[PDB]
């Protein structure tokens, strides 16, 4: 038409060798990807998903999942569908016995006060939302109208029902209580009794307490096996260092949580420069428990990439006593002092204590 | 449309178009062009007396409307397949043919006739609802979930089963194959990340 | 960030020093303008026809 | 190039000017329309720009294979290691024929939506000039101009 | 293939012969003497409008033609796309029998 | 006709229970049972409950009303009790007016009989009792999470492969929907039929099997598929598990259990699932499947079940432990 | 049977508690009462069903 | 009484949390 795109066919082979922009580098700069992220969150998109139906027969799953704006959109379409599909059927049936013809004659209608499909509407109001005004009576004329009231009676009951179920699990959520959980926004390595530890702080903030808390701590990492079964996600359980020897905590002051680094801990081989900024490695932690009030169980995703892990420092005091009642000072939650440590390994620190040991005794 | 908001699975889901998916798409664009055309029958019948007469197109009015949402529950039921869901929808045709076909039969009462606009145009809508009827019970007739034995469905095509196959055009339903839909998304991308050969 | 937005340029400068340079005042006034005028006649000719025509 | 890309933008600066002198309305529609068109070719050209280039980094290598086995072609059958280059080319291939096609459907893309456009603009125009031209009897000339 | 893609552009050019046709018929109707009458046809309660008197208000040649747009301007594309993965597929085909 | 399953790859319990010296407890039960029944079979006891209520009702409304004889037709010389009643279907729109608290207005409720108010009193106690009992069963019906279970899924056969020297049961476990099922928690059990020293037979022996987590605890955190592996040491009873013997028809079962309650209703959920000896594999391993595109992360469920081969020592997990030990043993002197 | 403001809370009461006499009806004339009519209920009935919720 | 108790015999946690950012969490 007006382009020159087919006219030349043919091509010059003289100029080639074109390359090093050094634009791309750049873009390799970019971050990697997280597991779960900070504020829960987790980072993780499915790919390949077969669907095969089972994401919409657990529809009141879906229903009490969704977010406050579309649950009262389905909410208002669910009843106006409803009282406007049966509207339709009372304004036919009443129209069909010729009620709506005016001056008919002495004829009882099947419906009285159906003038319009107007209010036939506002009978179907009327019936389903159980308000009953006197202007529209049911008479005892055609057994059609007597079906149908029945049929609109028992589905707007049940229409009620699944409504009130799933605004019943919809106020008794837990995502609006997960959020209210505070960690550290980086953890800290320091030596308590001699050895080793990756501490950490959580807290509360509602005054609420958590029942049968629960502190899960996994280290995520692409591990190979001596077969080489390598494992893009090899996630790894790890104790609490907790003295009774169960992982449940009471958390009601900024509890201070740190697994002992024994010749079990997969931390065993960290250095102070094994854990800079590009490091692959991430520590999880899941602390479960449920709300006092509703009896909800809850989780508290949260993680610390190396970037966060931060060497010899050790987390502020943060609890002192008032007059007459504790004080907890939240300013300093997160604050890690400075504290000199060893800069070794775990193992060299072993080995170089045991020879020690050793050699005075 | 709640799901969607969050639907990190069909971020990089898959799916498996029913079979006759060709005919059923062709067969709505051409009662959707003749719906058009008894609403503008409707809109100028009334031209002569002083009453609008709703009665000649808002039922073609809310046929329309009807066969969007059909079309669209139809392709919903398709990426997900799920299909014994559609028995709604099944009845739905067979249901508004019955009652279509006795408007048609009247007609041919008070002698209407092909010389009425109105006569062609449902005798050509009957025809395509029995058509898609004919589609609707096809897709029972294959997949068999309503039938006694197992159903007999296929997995999706090993082609879309690749995690690297991002050039989606020789199989997307057939209204985003004549307009190339599914191009949009990528082209947010070109404006995000650089389109290079990854 | 840089690189993208550095990429996502259209070379105004690059049209500028490529069409002021060579047509100076003279060329570009008799190009640019010609290009006007003949659109204004296209404009005209199917105004004057419709005209005509009524 | 410069006097087919002046004479197209300046042929649709022409239809758009009639359009509005004869339905004066279609400006209220123009405005909408316009910075949705806007939108369309912001996009394709970020698109565009990276699908051509990346096509004529595709087929540099590709010819430069043909080329090099034409030198060696001796001595790649001497060691009987033709599989792998006809993998090496069976992807030279592959490559330029997805950027191709994914250039192809950019194409189709914009044009298709700008083609839509325009058929919207056929229908505004149509029943803005009719509309005024049965109620305000509206010269039927200026009609037949908006139209074509 | 080959096929398809030529039946898809022959139904393009032939669905885009109704813009000329169709502004025709909207001008003739609109410039017959500026005559405005009802359809003066009745049936049993309802208008019932004949073969010709639809063709009759230019709204809906109008309608009628922004509808042949879309099938014209959607057909075609689908014509061009056939082609050119055909000839894309040529080539491949071609660069492989000659290596 | 072979060999029946104890349970079915999706859960679906297969043991059928037989001469129980029924106490009519099963059907004492009722709330349980009607939380059980499928939806239709739901709705049509709700439908049957209260249709039965309005009729029965009904009945009293009209027979109330017979016996002050106010449906015998009569114009000034009665004073009505129940109003515009005239017929059984006026009483039986009546009682529905009254039940479902429609109140249509026309049929009043005068001062005249008292019996109708008596009447009255028991049908709104009645109603309401009936609705209370209606919603709690249909709340109880909704907070199920048995639809819940079909997206915890396992892969389709586990195989048996080293890692870390030893020998150990893996398997694949995953996820499909996007919440997070807290408090996750993996059983896994052999099925067997063991006998004893003492001559004791257990047809169908069930033995607890660690999941070889670091913590030493059954608790797991599930947001990706997962390797649940038993690592198989001296106490495991599959310490004497030959390649060889692994054909179809072993006397062999995994049962494995996954609970953990859901994070949107509070309900705690099984996924059970077993694996017969066929459905074992020797020596084979699962493929990487957690691709990372930069900036997120992904997964292939294209190859959630699928598995290539690596060569290991084709002997009983005794054999290879008493063979290495040899070896170690060797090389020490 | 609307008069004063008096009126309309008491229809107001009737509507959304549901016990809908009937002296005070709701006609076909204007669409903007059935809009609110409408909007009524479903306000209503969102309030009573999550006050039922937090009760429980 | 010079003595705080973390938790009364009540139940009562003694503890006066400060210093919170807070977002709004009581309403
Ligand atoms: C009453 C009068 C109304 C007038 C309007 C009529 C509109 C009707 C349109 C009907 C189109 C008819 C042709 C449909 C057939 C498509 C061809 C087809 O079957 O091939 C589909 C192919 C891809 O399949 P494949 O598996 O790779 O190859 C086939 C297989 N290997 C084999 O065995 O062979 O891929 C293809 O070949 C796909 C081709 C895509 C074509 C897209 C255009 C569709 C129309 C879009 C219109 C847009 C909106 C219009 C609205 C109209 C009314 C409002
Ligand atoms: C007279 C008027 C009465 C008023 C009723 C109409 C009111 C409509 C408004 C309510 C809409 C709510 C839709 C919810 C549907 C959810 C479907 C769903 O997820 O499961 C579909 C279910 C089947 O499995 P289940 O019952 O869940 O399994 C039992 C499980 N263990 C549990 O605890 O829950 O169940 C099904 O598969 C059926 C889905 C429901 C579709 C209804 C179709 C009517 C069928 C009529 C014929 C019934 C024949 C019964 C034969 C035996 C069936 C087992
Ligand atoms: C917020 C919302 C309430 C809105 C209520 C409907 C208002 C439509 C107005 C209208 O003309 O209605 C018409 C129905 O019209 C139909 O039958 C249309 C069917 C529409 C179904 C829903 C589409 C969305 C009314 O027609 P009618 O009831 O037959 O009129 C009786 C005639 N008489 C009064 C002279 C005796
Ligand atoms: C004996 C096998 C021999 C091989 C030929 C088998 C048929 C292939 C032709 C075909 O397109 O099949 C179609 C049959 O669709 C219909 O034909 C619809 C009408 C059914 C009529 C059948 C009467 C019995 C299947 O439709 P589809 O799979 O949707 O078509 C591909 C388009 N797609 C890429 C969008 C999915
Ligand atoms: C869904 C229904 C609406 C359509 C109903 C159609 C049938 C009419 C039934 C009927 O007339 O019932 C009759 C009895 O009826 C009985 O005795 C009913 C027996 C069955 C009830 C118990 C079932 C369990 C009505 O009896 P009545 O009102 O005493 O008759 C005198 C009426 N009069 C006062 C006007 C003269
Ligand atoms: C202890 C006292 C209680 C006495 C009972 C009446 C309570 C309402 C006050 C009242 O009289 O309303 C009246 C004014 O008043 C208003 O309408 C005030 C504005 C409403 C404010 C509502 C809160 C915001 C309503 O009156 P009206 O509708 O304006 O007048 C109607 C005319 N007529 C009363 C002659 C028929
Ligand atoms: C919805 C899907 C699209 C429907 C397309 C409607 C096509 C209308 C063609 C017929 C026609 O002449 O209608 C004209 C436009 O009507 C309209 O404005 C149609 C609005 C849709 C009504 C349903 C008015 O025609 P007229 O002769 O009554 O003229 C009125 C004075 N401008
Ligand atoms: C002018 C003629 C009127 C048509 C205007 C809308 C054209 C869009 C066609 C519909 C379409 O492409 O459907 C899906 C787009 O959905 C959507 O994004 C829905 C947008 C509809 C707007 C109303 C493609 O879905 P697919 O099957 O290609 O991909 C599914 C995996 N997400
Ligand atoms: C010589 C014959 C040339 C055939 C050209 C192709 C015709 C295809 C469409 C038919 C057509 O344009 O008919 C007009 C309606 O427009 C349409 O039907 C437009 C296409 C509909 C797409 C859906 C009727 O116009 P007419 O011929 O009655 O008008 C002037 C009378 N003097
Ligand atoms: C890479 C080339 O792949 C294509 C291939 C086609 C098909 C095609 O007929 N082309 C030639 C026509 C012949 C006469 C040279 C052409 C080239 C430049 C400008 C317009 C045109 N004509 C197009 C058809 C209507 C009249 C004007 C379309 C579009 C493309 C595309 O860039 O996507
Ligand atoms: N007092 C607090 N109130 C609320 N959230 C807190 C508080 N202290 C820490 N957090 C949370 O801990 C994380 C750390 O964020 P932020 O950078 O603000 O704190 P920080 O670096 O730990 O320092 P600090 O403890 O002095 O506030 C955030 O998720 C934040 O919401
Ligand atoms: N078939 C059965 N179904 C249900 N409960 C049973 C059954 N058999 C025994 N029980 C329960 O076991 C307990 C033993 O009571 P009982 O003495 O009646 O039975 P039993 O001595 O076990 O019977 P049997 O001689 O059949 O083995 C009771 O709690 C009884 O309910
Ligand atoms: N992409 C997927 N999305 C969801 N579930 C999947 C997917 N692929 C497989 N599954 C499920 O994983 C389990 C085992 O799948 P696997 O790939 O090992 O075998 P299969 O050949 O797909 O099995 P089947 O014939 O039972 O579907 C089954 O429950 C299957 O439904
Ligand atoms: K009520």
């Amino acid at each position: 038409m007006l382009s020159r795109k087919g006219i030349i066919p043919e091509e010059y082979v003289l100029t080639r060798l074109a390359e090093d922009p050094t634009e791309p580098r750049y873009r390799t700069r970019e971050r990697r990807a997280r597991f779960v992220s900070k504020k829960g969150n987790c980072n993780v998109a499915h790919k390949n998903i077969r669907e095969q139906g089972r994401f919409l027969q657990d529809v009141f799953t879906t229903l009490v999942d969704l977010k406050w704006p579309h649950t009262l959109l389905i909410f208002t379409m669910s009843f106006l569908c409803s009282w406007l599909l049966f509207a339709m059927v009372w304004w036919l049936i009443a129209f069909a016995h010729g009620d709506l013809a005016p001056g008919e004659g002495t004829n009882v209608p099947c419906v009285t006060s159906i003038h319009s499909f107007s209010s036939a509407f506002l009978f179907s109001i009327e019936v389903q939302v159980t308000i009953g005004f006197g202007g529209r009576m049911v008479t005892e004329e055609c057994p059609l109208a007597i079906l149908i009231l029945i049929v609109q009676n028992i589905v707007g009951l049940m229409i009620n029902a699944i409504m009130l179920g799933c605004i019943f699990m919809k106020t008794a959520q837990a995502h609006r209580r997960a959020e209210t959980l505070i960690f550290s926004k980086h953890a800290v390595i320091t030596l308590r009794h001699g050895r080793l530890c990756f501490m950490l702080r959580v807290g509360d903030l509602r005054k609420s307490m958590i029942i049968s808390a629960t502190i899960h701590m996994q280290v995520v990492r692409k591990t190979t096996s001596p077969e080489g079964e390598v494992v893009p996600l090899h996630q790894v359980d790890i104790p609490m260092e907790n003295g009774v020897g169960g992982n449940s905590i009471f958390l009601v002051a900024p509890l201070i949580i740190y697994h002992v680094i024994d010749s079990n801990s997969p931390l065993y081989d960290l250095a102070p420069s094994d854990l800079h900024h590009h490091q692959d490695l991430e520590i999880i932690v899941i602390l479960e428990g449920v709300v006092e009030t509703t009896g909800i169980t809850t989780q508290a995703r949260t993680s610390y990439l190396a970037d966060e892990i931060l060497w010899g420092q050790r987390f502020v005091p943060i609890v002192a006593e008032e007059d007459g009642r504790y004080s907890v000072d939240y300013s300093k939650f997160g604050n890690t002092v400075k504290v000199p440590t060893p800069l070794c390994t775990a193992r060299q620190l072993d080995e170089d204590r045991s020879l020690l040991d050793a050699l005075t005794l | 449309w709640g799901s969607q908001s969050s639907k990190v699975h069909i971020h990089h889901s898959t799916w498996l178009h029913f079979p006759g998916h060709n005919l059923r798409w062709i067969l709505t664009f051409i009662l959707l062009f003749v719906l058009v055309c008894e609403i503008a029958e409707g809109i100028l019948s009334d031209g002569v007396t002083e009453s609008r007469h709703l009665h000649l197109y808002m039922p073609a009015g809310m046929a329309f409307m009807a066969a969007i949402t059909s079309v669209v529950y139809y392709h919903n039921i398709e990426t997900s397949n799920f299909p014994k869901l559609l028995i709604a929808l099944l009845i739905y045709w067979t249901l508004a043919f019955i009652t279509k076909t006795i408007k048609f039969v009247k007609f041919y009462d008070h002698a209407i006739g092909f010389s009425q606009l109105r006569f062609c145009l449902t005798g050509l809508l009957v025809i395509l609802y029995g058509m898609l009827l004919l589609v609707e019970v096809n897709v029972i007739r294959v997949r068999r979930y309503i039938f006694f034995k197992t159903p007999r469905e296929v997995k999706p095509p090993e082609d879309l089963q690749d995690l690297g196959v991002r050039f989606l055009q020789p199989f997307v339903n057939l209204l985003s194959k004549g307009t190339y839909w599914w191009m949009n998304a990528f082209i947010k991308t070109a404006h995000k990340k650089p389109i290079d050969l990854r | 960030l840089s690189s993208v937005l550095h990429q996502r340029a259209k070379i105004p400068w690059r049209a500028c020093t490529k069409y002021l340079s060579s047509a100076g005042i003279l060329l570009l006034s008799l190009l640019v303008f010609s290009q006007l005028l003949k659109h204004m006649v296209l404009v005209a000719i199917d105004y004057w026809l419709a005209k005509w025509t009524d | 190039t410069l006097e087919c890309l002046s004479r197209s933008t300046l042929l649709c600066v022409s239809a758009l000017t009639v359009i509005s002198y004869v339905t004066p309305v279609f400006l209220v529609a123009l405005l909408p329309l316009a910075v949705v068109c806007y939108f369309i070719q912001k996009y394709f050209r970020v698109a565009s720009r990276d699908l051509q280039q990346l096509d004529d980094t595709t087929q540099l290598p590709l010819v430069s294979h043909f080329a090099e086995t034409v030198e060696g072609l001796t001595t790649i059958r001497a060691f009987r290691y033709e599989a792998r280059f006809q993998q090496k080319l069976l992807e030279y291939t592959d490559s330029n024929n997805i950027a191709s096609l994914f250039l192809t459907a950019a194409n189709r893309w914009l044009e298709v939506c700008m083609e839509y456009i325009g058929a919207c603009v056929v229908l505004i125009a149509a029943a803005t000039s009719i509309s005024n031209s049965l109620h305000r009897e509206l010269s039927a000339g200026l009609v037949g101009l908006g139209l074509t | 293939r080959l096929i398809l893609s030529s039946t898809f552009r022959i139904l393009a050019d032939l669905l885009g012969f109704a813009g000329p046709l169709c502004i025709f018929g909207i001008v003739d109707h609109l410039g017959k003497e500026n005559h405005v009458f009802q359809p003066k046809t009745q049936f049993l309660g309802v208008y019932f409008v004949s073969s010709q008197e639809f063709l009759g208000n230019a709204y809906v040649l109008a309608v009628l033609l922004f509808l042949a747009l879309l099938l014209q301007r959607t057909f075609l594309q689908a014509s061009y796309y056939v082609a050119i993965e055909t000839g894309i597929n040529l080539r491949g085909a071609i660069q492989t029998k000659i290596y």
